[PDB]
C-alpha cells in the first residue's frame, strides 16, 4: 500500500492523503492517525465511516486504484503519522501503508540561537560537549556550521531536529560538538554559525573559553 | 477503564528468545480477536500476528513464522507473543491492539502503549547527566540538559518534577560511534527568572533504574 511520505497544508485548508493498491477500491480501507511516542488511533474506518470520538472534518473515500483520507479545516493538532490499512485475505494479513507525515503550513519563522559551553563536571570526565541550540523556527532546513579558532568543524558534531510542535508548527534543532578535553582546552573560541530563511544573513553565536 | 498493557519488552542477546505479555482489562477479552503489531524505530506500523478467540486459528507474517508463537489466556485475559531466534530485523516497539469487526471489514479498535525489544549485544548503562547552564537576548534565556551515553532507549526527562512545560524542548536521542545514546532536553523561560526559579532536570532511565535530578544554574 503507497502513501505519500509527506504532505503539506495550511491552517483551515484541506489535506488529502493517498493511499494506492491495485483494486483497492475493491476492499475496505481503514485510517490511523500516530502522534509521536503515542499509540496509533483509528480515525476513518470502512472506507469512509468515523468512529465515535472523531471530529466530522475526519473523511475518506476508496474507489479503484487509490483510497484518500481526507482532513478539512486543518489545525496545528492535526500534524502527525497516518497510516492506511487492509486486511488481505489471499495471504491473511493485515497490511498498513508505509505512512504519510502531515506538515502544518505556516510563515517563515527565524531561529533564536544559543550556545552552550561543556560543563565543569563533564570536562573532569575528560569530554567536552559543545551545544548550539535552534529554538523555534521554520521552515526545518537549516545549516549549522562549527568553527574553532575560526577553523571549520566537520565530522565531529551531531544534530537532532524536534518533530514539528503540535501548537505553533516550528521546530528546534540541537548540533553538539564533541571534542576530548585534551582538545577542548587547546582553543579559545567556540562558535555556532547558523543559516536559514529567516535570517538576513547568517547568526553566529560564540564564547571564549572562560 | 478500557485498556491493553504490554510487558517484557528489554534488551535480548541475538539469537536469543523472549516473551511479551499484554493485559486486557475493561472489556471481554474471549470476544475478540487479538494482535500484535510492531513498530521498528523511525519506520512505519507491520502487523506480525493475531490469534480468534478461542484460539484455533492463528496467522502470522511470513517474517516470522516458526520463530513467532502467539498464544493467549482467556482466564487470565491475556495475550502473549514467544519470540525465539531474535535479529535486529526484530528490534521494535511491539504494541498488543484489539480487532474490531465492522460492517465492512477489519481494523484495530484498541492498542496498548508498547513495549520495546531491542535485540542486540551491548551492555545496559545508564547516562550520564550535565547541564547547558544559562550565560539570552530579547528577554529569554534558554537552558538545559545534556543526557550522555546510555543505553538502550528510551530515557524520559521531564522539568521541575513535571511542573515546567511551556518551551520545553526534549530532542531525539542520537546514537553516537560509541553506540551509546545522548540527548539533550532544554527549555527557554523568562531571563529575569534566572536569579530566583530553581530548574531542575528529572532524567529517568527505566532499564537501569536510574533517576538523576540536575539543577541547573546560572
Ligand atoms: C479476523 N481476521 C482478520 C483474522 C480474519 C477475518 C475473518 C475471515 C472471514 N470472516 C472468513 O470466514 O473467511
Amino acid at each position: 500500500l503507497t502513501q505519500p511520505p509527506s504532505v503539506s497544508v495550511a491552517p483551515g485548508q484541506t489535506a488529502r492523503i493517498t493511499c494506492g493498491g491495485t483494486n483497492i477500491g475493491d476492499i475496505s480501507v481503514h485510517w490511523y492517525q500516530q502522534r509521536p511516542g503515542q499509540a496509533p488511533l483509528v480515525v476513518v474506518y470502512d472506507d469512509s465511516d468515523r468512529p465515535s470520538g472523531i471530529p466530522e472534518r475526519f473523511s475518506g473515500s476508496n474507489s479503484g486504484n487509490t483510497a484518500t483520507l481526507t482532513i478539512s479545516r486543518v489545525e496545528a493538532g492535526d500534524e502527525a503519522d497516518y497510516y492506511c490499512q487492509v486486511w488481505d485475505d489471499s495471504i491473511n494479513a493485515y497490511v498498513f501503508g508505509t505512512g504519510t507525515k502531515v506538515t502544518v503550513l505556516r510563515t517563515v519563522a527565524a531561529p533564536s540561537v544559543f550556545i552552550f559551553p561543556p560543563s565543569d563536571s563533564q570536562l573532569k570526565s575528560g569530554t567536552a560537549s559543545v551545544v548550539c541550540l535552534l529554538n523555534n523556527f521554520y521552515p526545518r532546513e537549516a545549516k549549522v556550521q562549527w568553527k574553532v579558532d575560526n577553523a571549520l568543524q566537520s565530522g565531529n558534531s551531531q544534530e537532532s531536529v524536534t518533530e514539528q510542535d503540535s501548537k505553533d508548527s516550528t521546530y528546534s534543532l540541537s548540533s553538539t560538538l564533541t571534542l576530548s578535553k585534551a582538545d577542548y582546552e587547546k582553543h579559545k573560541v567556540y562558535a555556532c554559525e547558523v543559516t536559514h530563511q529567516g535570517l538576513s544573513s547568517p547568526v553566529t553565536k560564540s564564547f571564549n573559553r572562560g | 477503564e478500557v485498556q491493553l498493557v504490554e510487558t517484557g519488552g528489554g534488551v535480548v542477546q541475538p539469537g536469543r528468545s523472549l516473551r511479551l505479555s499484554c493485559t486486557a482489562s475493561g472489556f471481554t477479552f474471549r470476544d475478540y480477536w487479538m494482535s500484535w503489531v510492531r513498530q521498528a524505530p523511525g519506520k512505519g506500523l507491520e502487523w506480525v500476528a493475531d490469534i480468534n478467540p478461542d484460539g484455533i486459528t492463528r496467522y502470522y507474517i511470513d517474517a516470522v513464522k516458526g520463530r513467532f508463537t502467539i498464544s493467549r489466556d482467556n482466564a487470565k485475559s491475556s495475550l502473549y507473543l514467544q519470540m525465539n531466534s531474535l535479529g535486529a530485523e526484530d528490534t521494535a516497539v511491539y504494541y498488543c491492539a484489539r480487532e474490531f469487526h465492522s460492517g465492512l471489514g477489519w481494523h484495530f479498535d484498541l492498542w496498548g502503549r508498547g513495549t520495546l525489544v531491542t535485540v542486540s549485544s551491548a551492555s545496559t548503562k545508564g547516562p550520564s547527566v550535565f547541564p547547558l547552564a544559562p550565560s539570552t537576548s530579547g528577554g529569554t534565556a534558554a537552558l538545559g540538559c545534556l543526557v550522555k551515553d546510555y543505553f538502550p532507549e528510551p530515557v524520559t526527562v521531564s522539568w521541575n518534577s513535571g511542573a515546567l512545560t511551556s518551551g520545553v524542548h526534549t530532542f531525539p536521542a542520537v546514537l553516537q560511534s560509541s553506540g551509546l545514546y545522548s540527548l539533550s532536553s532544554v527549555v527557554t523561560v523568562p531571563s529575569s527568572s534566572l536569579g530566583t526559579q530553581t530548574y531542575i532536570c528529572n532524567v529517568n532511565h527505566k532499564p537501569s533504574n536510574t533517576k538523576v535530578d540536575k539543577k541547573v544554574e546560572p
